[PDB]
């Protein structure tokens, strides 16, 4: 409870502390239950997620991560603060939790169960700083207006599917297939087609922010025969295989870097089986990388059409 | 100083000098100038002739007793004396704009975008009384001293459209205040606050809302152009409406792609673009139908919404 | 150029010259001509005498405060100065016709017969501001740049 007291007209400011109030009015004050809504429960490492919640009685907020220790701040913004609207609601969508410089990001970058909390920016600092403090202990985080939730970061998952007409492909001159699937946690996906004769083709697909990818009208410019397609996605390390390809850069080997290695496989005298074995040994089995692939096979047959059965609208097949 | 209030930084001046204009409703001082030398004046020509004027008393705010014109000491006589030209107070125009430019008066603006709002106005009576701005919340309480931003409460005449506090206008901030309708009242410093001498503009502070795209229909056949509407954007700003080239028919050439969007209505420009280059309707040196990535229309929203259109030909039946 | 907008292909001109007519609602520029030399003018005869006019401010669109007539520097005085003659904006006539001739305004015309429609109009204020045409669909959306055919959007007076 808190009261406002009016004083007699004409009284001075300094002298008014002594005399009794002519009248007064009282009112009650209650705290604001700031809390988070979006990040809770399951989460996929490396995946961009939205952040939203309510921050009643606050103007700016900060987000901290905890695992059996102090709360570490995340460098979500330049000022490390999120403004609060007139509706006591804050939101900062499409942020990569695992892609930040702070130690909380590194903690969230490894699979496991952790805690994520929100605190008031005004209560965030503990030394008169004009910005959010980097680290706060349990007592400091609990004392101020704050809330916490349990989070559980898990490994990435990859799935895919090809649109085979009959298990084969459109005419060899313009063979066309489509791909779809889910690649949550990644930013780009690669697809490669290898024939039995050692010719290779590749294509890069930008996965949507929700983790679902769907590409249509992909041209397979290979020779007629058995052709194996592989779909590749980089793991947490964002490097293919060991990250040290036998050719080109030896560090930070991305899919675009792997295209350079692919460009040399076809020129060699290797066949389809040898190319498949080399790519499986280098991309996946090398140093037990976290990158994930899926496989499919199809025959690039020539156009063909035939009639199977003819019958009246009766019981016949 | 009469005529030039900025000479002594005064908000007003009531020391009339021979020949200087005088507006309706002024309470002329009688201590200097014509206020003491010639307190009584007579009209010269037109409807003014015969009619008298007294500087020792406030001038009526209506023309029914003080017709507009030139007033002399001799009136209709051939003698030319210290004269007074009577006019009417009037605010020609007023606007509320953003520091980047663009009128936002009466519209809905988010709290974050109201950081550096400016109020400008052009009026008639700058030679006598500076105009003054009062900001009131939805409940009508004065909040001028709480939202004032680094400037006084006096708007200079002219300088309409100014987006900086260097000259003219008054800078205000509305980020701190909550959502609602706020009234900005411009009125004379002392006396000229009646009729055309005052104005009441409105501003709508709202929560940050997403840019809403709407179509007049959902299921349409090919060849039937469809109009789309963009809403909840900042007035006088440019948005980009994009179409994925995957939905475009494969057999379509560059020209078909470069005409998916029309130049109808508020649309400012139409073309195609990729991550590196663009081909507009006025050129062909940009990306081809395969080289480009998407089709795009740059639209400049005016008011609260913008309207554009699309031709649904050369599009897949999905 | 005042009076002759086609001299510099301008769509308007607000540089008033001594004696040139001025219409209601004009926002006269104060950088050249009478806009800076004589910002204040006084009426001469009729209802105009006594009434004042300010070039530094937009002229009211109604005659209740700016009666039509000739305005001088000396007003009713015998001296003749740079004057301004005030009139009223007015569109005398307008029509929509077919390339073969024949007014078709307000009537019903087939889609095929609307290939080469023409819009013409005679008005009063060609000396100051060219008239401009805006085409709107039944829903009111501007379609001027989509239906324009090989000409600008400015209609010359007469013709
Ligand atoms: C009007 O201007 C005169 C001239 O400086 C000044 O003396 C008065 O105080 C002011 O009201
Ligand atoms: C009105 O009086 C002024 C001087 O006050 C004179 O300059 C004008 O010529 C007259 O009309
Ligand atoms: C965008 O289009 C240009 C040609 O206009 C091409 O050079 C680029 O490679 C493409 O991304
Ligand atoms: C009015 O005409 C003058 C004369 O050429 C020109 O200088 C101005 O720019 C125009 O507005
Ligand atoms: C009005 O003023 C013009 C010159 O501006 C003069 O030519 C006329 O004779 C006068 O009535
Ligand atoms: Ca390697
Ligand atoms: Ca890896
Ligand atoms: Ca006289
Ligand atoms: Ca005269």
């Amino acid at each position: 409870e808190v009261d406002l007291e009016v004083y007699d007209a004409g009284v001075s400011a300094t002298a008014a502390v002594g005399q009794d109030a002519t009248n007064d009015i009282t009112l009650t004050i209650e705290e604001g239950g700031t809390t988070l809504s979006s990040p809770t429960g399951q989460y996929v490492v490396g995946s961009e997620v939205d952040i939203n919640g309510t921050a009643t009685s606050s103007d700016s907020v900060a987000i901290y991560v905890r695992d059996d220790g102090d709360w570490q701040l995340l460098e979500i913004g330049g000022d490390n603060e999120i403004s609060v609207d007139s509706d006591d609601t804050f939101e900062e969508e499409d942020i990569a939790l695992s892609g930040l410089s702070g130690d909380g990001s590194s903690i969230l970058s490894l699979t496991g169960t952790y805690r994520i909390g929100v605190i008031d920016a005004s209560d965030a600092d503990v030394g008169g700083d004009g910005s959010v403090d980097d680290s706060l202990t349990t007592s400091e985080f609990t004392s101020g207006v704050s809330s916490s939730n349990s989070i559980r970061v898990t490994d990435q998952a990859l799935t895919g599917q090809f649109t085979t007409i009959n298990g084969q492909v459109a005419p060899v001159e313009t063979g066309t297939v489509d791909i779809n699937g889910t690649a949550s946690g990644a930013n780009s996906v690669l697809v490669i087609f290898v024939d039995e004769r050692g010719n290779v083709n590749y294509q890069e697909v930008s996965v949507d922010s929700d983790g679902t990818y769907d590409e249509d009208d992909i041209t397979v410019g290979l020779t007629q025969g058995r052709v194996t397609a592989h779909i590749l996605s980089v793991g947490r390390d964002s490097a293919i295989g060991d990250g040290s390809l036998p050719s080109g850069p030896s560090n930070g080997a991305t899919l675009n870097d792997l295209t350079g290695y692919l460009d040399t496989l076809d020129q060699n005298n290797n066949n389809g089986e040898q190319i498949n074995e080399l790519i499986a040994s280098e991309t996946v089995d090398e140093t037990a990388s976290d990158d994930l692939i899926v496989t499919e096979t199809f025959r690039l047959a020539e156009s063909s059409t035939s009639i199977d059965s003819i019958y009246p609208d009766a019981a016949e097949a | 100083e009469r005529g030039n209030l900025d000479a002594d930084s005064e908000s007003f001046n009531k020391t009339i000098q021979s020949g200087d204009r005088v507006f309706l409703g002024e309470e002329i001082s009688t201590d200097a100038g014509l206020g003491a030398s010639n307190p009584l004046l007579t009209g010269t020509a037109g409807n003014s002739e015969g009619v008298s004027l007294d500087l020792s008393s406030p001038i009526p705010q209506t023309t029914e007793n003080q017709p507009l014109g030139t007033y002399d000491v001799d009136g209709s006589g051939s003698a030319t004396t210290p004269n007074v030209t009577l006019l009417a107070p009037r605010i020609t125009d007023s606007e509320i704009l953003t520091s980047s430019g663009g009128d936002v008066t009466g519209s809905a603006i988010s709290s974050s975008d109201a950081g550096n709002l400016y109020v400008n106005a052009d009026y008639n009576y700058e030679s006598a009384e500076k105009v003054e701005v009062t900001v009131e919340d939805p409940s009508g309480t004065d909040i001028t001293n709480e939202v004032l931003s680094g400037t006084d409460t006096f708007v200079d005449d002219g300088s309409i459209g100014s987006t900086s506090s260097t000259g003219g206008g008054v800078g205000i901030d509305m980020s701190d205040q909550d959502a609602g309708e706020y009234t900005i009242i411009l009125e004379g410093a002392e006396d000229l606050d009646f009729g055309d001498a005052t104005e009441t503009m409105t501003l709508t502070i709202s929560s940050q809302d997403e840019i809403g795209i709407e179509l007049d229909s959902e299921s349409v056949t090919q060849g039937t152009d469809v109009q789309y509407t963009v809403t909840n954007g900042i007035d006088g700003n440019e948005h980009v409406v994009a179409m994925d080239l995957s939905d475009l028919q494969n057999d379509a050439t560059t020209e078909q792609a470069k005409e998916v969007f029309r130049n109808i209505g508020d649309t400012s420009e139409v073309g195609i673009a990729n991550s590196s280059a663009t081909n507009t309707s006025g050129s062909s040196t940009g990306p081809t139908v395969e080289t480009a990535d998407i089709a795009y229309a740059v639209v400049e929203i005016d008011g609260a919404s913008a309207v554009g259109g699309i031709e649904t030909q050369y599009l897949d039946d999905s």
